[PDB]
């Protein structure tokens, strides 16, 4: 019934929830699943993550927090090389 | 490491009851393992009637029955004299076998 | 590097590095004059296409890309061969990256020279993933980058 | 039957001298070309071509990863253009190349 | 394309944190449109992973990769094999024997 976001909700009390046990193991193995035609960090594509969207997902290993593919405005959004490398540097790749 | 005072009148059946589970059939194999180690020509016709006897398995107590083939036996003949005079028969076939009288001195001491 | 043991950073490009540094996307933990900061933020600056004007920094680019294709190529069989796979995806990325001078976030289509950087700047504009390309049409492709 | 390796010092001299060469053993069927692309590109281009024009580096970093070694008993004759070059500080490559 | 495209076939385990498996792929010009079969053998643990993945890579091309779950969920392993039947310290055998 709740509709405060707040981090102070009326009528919220300690009997709401209660500690379960959880534990560890290195004797079995877990997996991942990750969306199949995005990634899952939609805090740098805000605007691009809607509570309604649809998607599939997709047996891989999940990229971390800051990883490329997750902030594609920090990637993206630079002006192309326009007359550059026109008053560059002369060296010979000898090697390549 | 199997020293003569290891061996006892029934060392032998001992250590067959740790294959045969049953007793008599201990028995049995002990008295058939004593007349292996004793009327035996030499060393590997008595460790191949061995392993016919009790098996390819039982097989570190067959090589522990192979390594000590005459201390075995012979204290295992000394300790079950059951006479006197076998006792001292016993003994005095001991003593005319530097191994065995080796065998004879680790008894006592 | 040792390779980059002789790449001091100098005062009189120092302002431009610091436009750099704001610009470039892997964060630097480094501080601006430390000489290791300066080849990290050149590295970054050619793969991100930055244009650089003092002629002593954009000499300094070229020298560390054209041994970064050698320096991330040896990292990388570094990496493979001790077998971490998540470092191995990202030198092999990084390999890729400096020798086609783009980010891997950026359009799959700027490794085709032959594009116009403008269609290709509204695909990346207009971000679905890559892998939506294949299932489309001819027609369904040039409606959906207008 | 046979390849011809000319070591030129620098990259563009060895472009001009893929295009003189061919120019000039265009009558022969000859295919020169330069040593350049990843090691793959490189031994294609080995297998491919009789002069092949490169830098002491590029050779060198070819016999080092071994993109020549089948076609080393091919090569039968080296021109190192500009060997004063032993006196730089890519002489050790030249050196080690000789 | 050129001549040839080169690709790298890494299999990883769950994590994609170990290499159990990498090995070069050159996709020949002669032989695009065909299907290459490529056979190896990668070690199984005994906390048996829900996966490995093979990624095959392009080791030349930005963001081509294509990865492959290898999911080991009805993978029913062999049991651990019996140990061998051991050399007992037989006396070596005489041929009158």
């Amino acid at each position: 019934q709740n509709t405060d976001k707040g981090n102070n909700p009326k009528g919220y009390l300690p009997s709401h929830y209660e500690r379960v046990q959880m534990l560890l193991s290195d004797r079995f193995l877990g997996f991942f699943m990750v969306p199949a035609q995005s990634s899952w960090n939609y805090n740098f594509m805000g605007v691009r993550h809607d509570p309604n969207m649809k998607y599939e997902l997709q047996l891989a290993n999940p990229k971390e927090f800051y990883h490329e593919v997750h902030r594609p405005s920090h990637f993206l959004n630079f002006a192309l090389l326009q007359e550059g490398e026109v008053y560059s540097a002369d060296r010979e790749d000898l090697y390549a | 490491d199997l020293h003569p005072r290891d061996i006892d009148a029934f060392w032998l059946q001992r250590q067959l009851s740790r294959f045969y589970d049953d007793a008599i059939v201990s028995q049995k194999k002990a008295d058939e393992v004593l007349e292996i180690l004793k009327t035996a020509s030499d060393d590997r016709e008595c460790e191949n009637q061995l392993v016919l006897l009790l098996g390819f398995n039982t097989f570190d107590f067959i090589k522990v029955l192979r390594q000590h083939r005459m201390m075995i036996l012979y204290c295992t003949l000394l300790a079950s004299a059951q006479s006197e005079a076998e006792k001292e028969r016993i003994m005095g076939k001991m003593e005319a076998d530097p191994e065995l009288s080796k065998f004879l001195y680790q008894l006592h001491e | 590097s040792s390779e980059f043991k002789n790449i001091t950073v100098r005062e009189e490009e120092k302002l431009e590095l610091q436009k750099l540094l704001e610009r470039v996307p892997i964060p630097v933990k480094e501080s601006i004059e430390e000489p290791s900061a300066k080849i990290n933020v050149l590295l970054q600056a050619f793969i991100s296409q930055l244009k650089l004007e003092g002629f002593a920094l954009m000499a300094d680019m070229v020298y560390v890309t054209q041994s970064a294709g050698r320096l991330m190529r040896a990292i990388f069989e570094i990496v493979l061969n001790r077998g971490w796979a998540q470092l191995t995806d990202k030198t092999l990325n990084l390999c890729k990256m400096i020798d086609k001078r783009m980010w891997q976030s950026m359009c799959p289509l700027r490794q085709f020279r032959k594009l116009p950087e403008e269609v290709v700047k509204k695909i990346e504009k207009k971000n679905f993933p890559f892998e939506r390309l294949y299932d489309l049409n001819h027609n369904e492709i040039g409606e959906l980058i207008r | 039957d046979f390849k011809i390796i000319y070591i030129a010092p620098m990259r563009s001299l060895v472009q001009e001298m893929v295009g003189s060469f061919g120019k000039r053993l265009a009558t022969y069927g000859i295919t020169v070309a330069e040593l350049t692309g990843d090691h793959q590109l490189c031994k294609e281009e080995i297998s491919a071509t009789q002069i092949i024009v490169c830098t002491p580096e590029k050779w060198d970093i070819i016999t080092r990863k071994g993109g020549e070694r089948t076609y080393t008993q091919l090569v039968r004759l080296i021109i190192l253009d500009e060997i004063h070059l032993l006196h730089d500080d890519r002489g050790p490559v030249l050196e080690a190349l000789v | 394309h050129g001549s040839s495209e080169a690709f790298w076939i890494l299999v990883e385990d769950v994590d994609s944190e170990v290499i159990l498996h990498h090995e070069y792929f050159l996709l020949k010009a002669k032989y695009a449109q065909d299907e290459h079969l490529i056979t190896f053998f990668v070690p199984v643990f005994e906390p048996l992973p829900p996966q490995y993945f093979i990624r095959v890579v392009s080791d030349r091309w930005l963001s081509c990769e294509t990865q492959l779950p290898v999911s080991f969920r009805h993978l029913i392993l062999p049991e651990k094999y019996p140990p061998p039947t051991e050399l007992l310290d037989l006396q070596p055998l005489p041929v009158s024997a």
